[PDB]
């Protein structure tokens, strides 16, 4: 007989109605979030809005898990369209702009990726 | 390796032991007679007030 | 309570028996194949729908299945079982179809083997016709009734299609009633239709009903009166059947006919037994049997062979007797183990059995299904009859 | 104070008893019963003026590789019936009702054993435990899901061996065999959300799980107390005592000597020891000790017999009283005692099964 | 001459430390006393809201009849209820994570040289190291008497 | 070494 | 040897009336 | 020795089959003579063909009188 | 035929041994014929415990031991029954319907049986 | 090396590197999140008159924002004033001039080459581990020593597609026609080797197992060589896998893997379902340490058919003295 | 290695 199934979080016991591929398994744990967010707070040597919008981004990346290069060209219009609201209602916009910078200094995107965030932006 | 858990629940054992005690006291089906006390079966219908379960429901209370 | 003490030691019992049941099952059968549906059934029905691909050990059938449930859509069935020939496999859905209600009982129109039937706890009676239905549904989709029915007032368990005439329904229910449709008639838009007779014969609720196979007016009818009515159509006296009898003592669920001969009526029964008159003297019970423990509710004579017939109910045992075997004096064990017209016992199901059924084109396979979601199919050992 | 050992009992099964435990959620003045847990039995008592300690239910359940090692009470809010949860090795809780004399409900979670068992003070039904799967968790006995698990990433590295809520109930504190201390909350908006679900689920209902809210992160987490296993611990209003095999209890604040408890925080690495209970001769764990509801007395055994029972209001505070009572009888160890609503009685159930009950002048 | 009543600062201020925290403590205690009794009140008005119908014999009027037994009471048994095997907690993850690898204060010491620089000074560390077995070179604690 | 597993 | 199988007999009923030397002394 | 153990071992099967006897002579799982290993019983073979079965000899002239 | 037994417990303790009445099943007095018949019925319908046998010197020898695996676990709805706490549907409930993750067993398919029951005569 | 806000009035106005060496050293190319878990990185870094004057006042560390976007913009003419809050180009350029004015055969762990004035050449750190020179190198653009991609139409799974034989995955920025690239997003996509890295792992179920303890089994039926899970855990050194083996074996339970020649994963504390993958040597699934963008991950693939409800294994190839389990 | 049982 295919036999009596459990959670993983609990160990409590699995109805069927519920193995329903709703998988209990998902790219973000509901922890690492917190883990890295109070990690962050450990740094001294660094700004509390600077803070802030690393923790954003940082949260972004957990949720949608980009690889590769390109796709950040596309996750900087992501970012901005998902938590503009977040950063308004905080007012870190030169923060965001330093940020960007510090992206494309890695080769990541180019100028028409910066305005375009901005624009979307504002 | 493993064994596994017993359905048949040491609570349900004792329910064996006493109505099987009533039975040998109350029909010797052990040791006034052979352990097949009659031949059993010419009775029919009210073979089943020894014990309370020679056959019960699974549902008493049933939809249809 | 005792009554819950009892009926917790019942149910250890119940797996004991189970275990010594599956390790004398290479002994017992020829064939049997467990399937835990994801509902349980209330009703079976094999389809004539056979095939055999080419290179093959085996068959295709088809079954007929409902679906009681607690909350969610019920949506009946048709199976595809799949079973070795000559010299394994495995069963699957392959058409689902949703449900107002549940199914009690679905019979599909031996005419045009796709035109299925359906009761419901709705006073109205459904039909199908799985050609013009989805492969699954969706929630987009919309399920038509694609024919509706109605003259009920209340629910029950009584279908019946008519093999002799085309389109002929008869119903039954708590109701007192047994109703009467054609749908030859109108295959118009005619989406609800009513009567074209209604009967009343009975004065309590009545369980079963069904025509008899070789005359096209000709239909029994069986009650929780005790009694057993039989009504010929073409008369008009809705109320006054032709014969009548008080059969059993207790209530009376199934009513059956043999198709191989032309007057022998089976019947089950609430008291535990099982009738078998003959129509030319209805007051004249020929035999009983008596290895039952509680009520009945289903009979059923195999074809490929007149002679025998099968019985289940709540006991959890399905039974098939023969009648070539009355009679005969036997050894004192036999007389131990049953009585010699009792031919063999299925325990595999450790629920009530709410429905079975044998199966067209094959010899001895039966089709049985429960109340904890199981379906059995199973075909008894070779070296019982030969 | 001074107490007298009117009368001593002894088992029949001659295996350790580990649990012990009033029920203080009787009638006023009807009598004062108290359950003893040993190597697969619950045992109830009832216990009459001048002794005469009743033996009134008995349970016993099926494997002998079980040992029940504790149990705890509770109430049931809708019906007003004494429950009784137990619980040990074999990884499982159940609830007994001495009423019905009937094991009603089950609840298999853990990994492992459970070494203890609490409620939450407020509310009956937030059945606290505590395994040795490094983890706690909480549950709820009335919808028999799990609210919480106070246990993952950070929660602990070894078994787990105590637990104790605050008599708010509005925080709690976990002990361990990694040598450390923590507290939770369940002050948090979020925790008390999911307490407030939990109350408001129904599996017929929906088509989908209750969510068990867990919690990696502590508020607080030291290994400077200590130094070898930590046994049991008590929220002594709103300091910290806590014991080990080191022959003494401690008490303490987390921080410096002025700072809140609600204002600590996760971050906050400073201990503040102002105040240390002294006696000897304990070199084992699972040694627990306890107090009374109005927390004026602390109640430890000890492996030899010997009992130590403190005052608090003032005595020293934290360096005189130390008194053993005794007797020669049972010169076994000593796991746990008790109290009842009252500091009259004590108890102290041993290693070789007797159950001491003594009494005070007065 | 010096170094006699440096070492004699040193034991007095061994009780002076004391002196101080204790009516800190104990002000602690009381206010904690204070919490306790009002929290505990409030419980006990709970308790005294509550009634439980308490706990008597089990009054089996009947079938007390060959069953297991203690001592003398029938042993009431129950439910076998299934084990689960044995799982020691974990966090999940979906990519992969890294992870690397008697009693003294020097608040009293600073005390102690505060004590000195309230009212050369090779004769207050050379004196201290005389007596520690690993603390030792007391030219350090000088160096951080320099800078602390 | 304290055992391993290899692929 | 001896000790037919109401030993089986006795192990069920071991107290309560059980009787007569093969089901008392059993083993 | 101790046969305390070994006792309390066999004791939790016979009880079992004990009661299992006491039913399945009465309400049987399946029977002891449509099988292969059993196939001692069952002094029988399958053969007759019956349906015209109306024999009808049901004389029975008793009836009361009070 | 004389018939005898042997109870093996931990290979080397007490057996108090046996010698039945008749060729009778000890536990559920059926009555077989054959030696064949009787240890089949007996490994099948009392498989609890375990069969060995010389079958004699004068035909009749058995051994017996408590089994330790043989799978006496609950054959039904794998959830609500075997986890559902000990409330009036804990064990069973089969008061109304409920869903079970669609299953598949195939007990037998065809067999392939001779007309000897020997097999077990040589095993 | 900290400084005040730029949001915030407190801007202490500063050098373009002053504004960024946060930035600068706390974010992971490698791993596209400021500080990464198993990237682990704090070195010295490698790289990275005719007309009237304007009187405008430049207010705090706005000289910061013009200053770094300064050498990055290679002086734009209206971007700069669109970007910065509402100044003018005049005002920009004169302010410019103010400032300008102013003046064996084991398996070693990926490290990216980085070359000052050479090649990947045979010195070359990523040459001598006889691993190639992954696009997170600081080598020339040109070096042989990279990684060149695969030229497959729709799929890779096969020994046609390069990236197999030597056991990696199609990189997304070398294998464009594959399809590892595409759904840069979304994930319904031809390619069957880009698996673990968008992380296609099947709904598996837990459940007590019939060898040792809890098992794992998978729901919905699979074919040979298809991708089941990733063997997530805990990375960490060789002689910290002794430590704790020790201490397990007294457990008498183990999780440990091995990766390479320098590291170990450790599923005990934290990793996924398919860490409960019980022993067999009749196992119905294996283990790749497959190479995916430098980072050694593993693959738990079907080494032949499965169907629904069946129990999931693996050789763990070891002397196995403790249990299956 | 602190014992649980004393002896």
């Amino acid at each position: 007989h295919n036999r009596l199934y459990f959670h993983s979080d609990t160990c409590l016991p699995l109805r069927p109605q519920e193995m329903e591929v709703d998988s209990e398994d998902e790219k973000d744990p509901e922890w690492l979030r917190e883990k890295t967010i109070t990690q962050i707070e450990e740094f001294s040597d660094v700004n509390e809005g600077e803070k802030e919008v690393m923790k954003l981004w940082n949260l972004h990346v957990m949720k949608h898990g980009f690889i590769a290069d390109n796709q950040m060209n596309h996750a900087c219009m992501l970012f901005v369209e998902n938590y503009g609201q977040k950063i308004i209602k905080k007012n870190l916009c030169r923060n965001f702009m330093l940020h960007l910078v510090s992206m494309h200094d890695f080769n990541l995107i180019s100028i028409m990726s910066i305005d375009k965030a901005v624009t979307k932006l504002r | 390796e493993d064994s596994g858990k017993i359905k048949l629940l040491l609570h349900w054992m004792p329910e064996d032991i006493l109505p099987d005690v009533w039975v040998n006291e109350s029909e010797r089906h052990q040791l006034k007679t052979k352990v097949v006390h009659l031949s059993k079966l010419p009775k029919d219908t009210a073979l089943l007030l020894d014990p309370n379960i020679y056959r019960t429901m699974p549902q008493k209370r049933l939809k249809r | 309570k005792e009554a819950a003490f009892d009926d917790a030691v019942e149910e250890r019992v119940i797996n004991e028996e189970y275990k010594i049941w599956k390790k004398n099952t290479p002994f017992l059968y020829d064939l049997v194949m467990t399937h835990a549906l994801e509902w349980p059934s209330l009703t079976a029905q094999w389809l004539p729908d056979v095939t055999r691909p080419e290179g093959k050990d085996f068959s295709i059938h088809r079954l007929v299945l409902g679906t009681h449930t607690s909350d969610e859509q019920n949506h009946l069935v048709i199976a595809s079982v799949q079973l070795p020939n000559d010299d394994s496999g495995k069963i699957e859905i392959e058409i689902k179809i949703n449900h107002e209600g549940e199914v009690n009982r679905a019979r599909y129109m031996p005419q045009n083997p796709c035109i299925i039937a359906t009761k419901t706890p709705s006073s109205d009676v459904l039909v199908f016709d799985y050609t013009k239905h989805p492969s699954k549904p969706d929630p987009s989709g919309e399920c038509n009734p694609d024919l509706r029915l109605r003259g009920h007032q209340k629910e029950g368990y009584g279908l019946s299609w008519n093999p002799n005439l085309s389109g002929h329904l008869l119903s039954a229910s708590d109701d007192h009633t047994i109703c009467l449709w054609d749908i030859s008639a109108v295959p118009k838009e005619g989406k609800v239709v009513d009567a074209k007779t209604i009967f009343t014969g009975h004065t309590a609720v009545v369980e079963d009903v069904s025509w008899h196979l070789l005359h096209e007016s000709l239909f029994g009818s069986v009650a929780d009166d005790q009694k057993l009515m039989i009504w010929d159509t073409r008369s008009n006296n809705t109320s006054k059947p032709s014969h009548s009898v008080d059969a059993h003592t207790a209530e009376v669920n199934c009513l059956s006919f043999n198709p191989y001969s032309e007057f022998i009526l089976a019947t089950g029964s609430a008291d535990k037994t099982v009738a078998l008159w003959d129509l030319r003297n209805l007051k004249l019970k020929l035999h009983s049997f008596e290895s039952h423990k509680d009520e009945i509710f289903q009979v059923q004579w195999s074809p490929h062979n007149e002679t025998i017939l099968a019985s289940s109910g709540t006991d959890r045992r399905l039974n098939v007797w023969d009648l070539s075997k009355i009679g005969e004096e036997q050894s004192p064990e036999d007389a131990e183990d049953g009585p010699p017209e009792l031919l063999f016992i299925h325990g595999g199901h450790t629920a009530k059995i709410s429905d079975f059924s044998w199966n067209p084109n094959e010899p001895w396979v039966i089709c049985s299904v429960s109340e904890d979601n199981i379906m059995q199919v199973w075909q008894m050992a070779e070296n019982i009859y030969n | 104070y001074s107490f007298k050992c009117v009368n001593s009992l002894k088992e029949d099964h001659n295996q350790p008893l580990f649990g012990v435990q009033f029920n203080w959620h009787s009638k006023e003045g009807d009598p004062l019963v108290f359950a003893t847990v040993g190597s697969n039995r619950v045992t109830l008592y009832e216990c009459h003026s001048q002794g005469e300690i009743r033996l009134l239910q008995s349970y016993v359940d099926a494997d002998a590789d079980e040992n029940f090692y504790t149990c705890a009470w509770t109430y049931d809010s809708n019906t007003s019936h004494p429950l009784l949860a137990v619980a040990g090795s074999r990884g499982i809780i159940r609830i007994i009702n001495p009423i019905t004399m009937q094991c009603i409900k089950h609840y298999v979670g853990h990994g492992n054993a459970i070494n203890e068992l609490k409620f939450h003070p407020r509310d009956p039904n937030l059945l606290l435990s505590v395994s040795k799967d490094h983890a706690l968790r909480l549950w709820n006995i009335q919808t028999d899901t799990l609210v919480a698990i106070f246990g993952g990433v950070e929660g602990h590295r070894d078994e787990v061996l105590s637990a104790d809520y605050d008599l708010l109930g509005e925080k709690i504190m976990s002990c361990g065999m990694d040598h450390s201390l923590k507290l939770w909350r369940i002050n948090s908006k979020r925790m008390m959300n999911a307490i407030k679900e939990s109350y408001d689920y129904n599996p017929n209902k929906t088509n989908r799980p209750f969510i068990s809210q867990k919690i990696h992160f502590p508020d607080f987490s030291t290994r400077d107390i200590h130094r070898n296993y930590v046994d049991c611990v008590r929220w002594l209003g709103d300091l910290i005592l806590s014991k080990s095999c080191e022959n003494a209890i401690v008490c303490w604040k987390p921080g410096k000597m002025e700072d809140d408890i609600d204002k600590i925080k996760p971050s906050e690495s400073n201990v503040t020891i102002l105040g240390r209970f002294d006696y000897s001769q304990c070199d084992i764990w699972y040694m627990r000790f306890s107090m009374d509801f109005w927390q004026k007395m602390l109640a430890l055994g000890n492996q030899v017999g010997k009992l130590y029972v403190w005052d608090l209001e003032v005595e020293d505070p934290h360096k005189a009283k130390c008194t053993t009572l005794t007797h020669h009888k049972c010169g076994a160890a000593i796991r746990q005692t008790s109290f009842s609503r009252d500091s009259s009685i004590l108890i102290a159930v041993c290693d070789d099964a007797s159950i001491w009950r003594w009494d005070r002048l007065r | 001459c010096w170094r006699k009543r440096v070492k004699s600062e040193y034991m007095r201020l061994r009780q002076l430390k004391r002196f101080r925290r204790a009516d800190e403590v104990k002000s602690m205690f009381s206010s904690n006393r204070q919490k306790i009794l009002e929290r505990t009140e409030i419980l006990n008005q709970e308790w005294k809201q509550r009634r439980i119908q308490p706990v008597h014999i089990l009054t089996s009027v009947s079938s007390l009849r060959g069953t297991r037994e203690c001592s003398v009471i029938p042993l009431k048994t129950l439910n076998a209820v299934a084990s689960v095997p044995i799982m020691y907690s974990w966090s999940p993850l979906q990519q992969n994570f890294m992870v690397e690898d008697g009693f003294i204060n020097d608040e009293i010491f600073v005390e102690l040289v505060n004590a000195l620089g309230q009212y050369p000074s090779d004769k207050i560390f050379e004196a201290i190291s005389s007596m520690f077995p690993d603390k030792g070179t007391a030219e350090e604690l000088k160096e951080k008497y320099k800078e602390l | 070494a304290a055992a391993r597993k290899f692929a | 040897p001896a000790t037919q199988i109401s030993d089986l007999s006795k192990r069920k009923p071991k107290t309560e009336d059980f009787l007569t030397f093969l089901c008392l002394r059993g083993s």
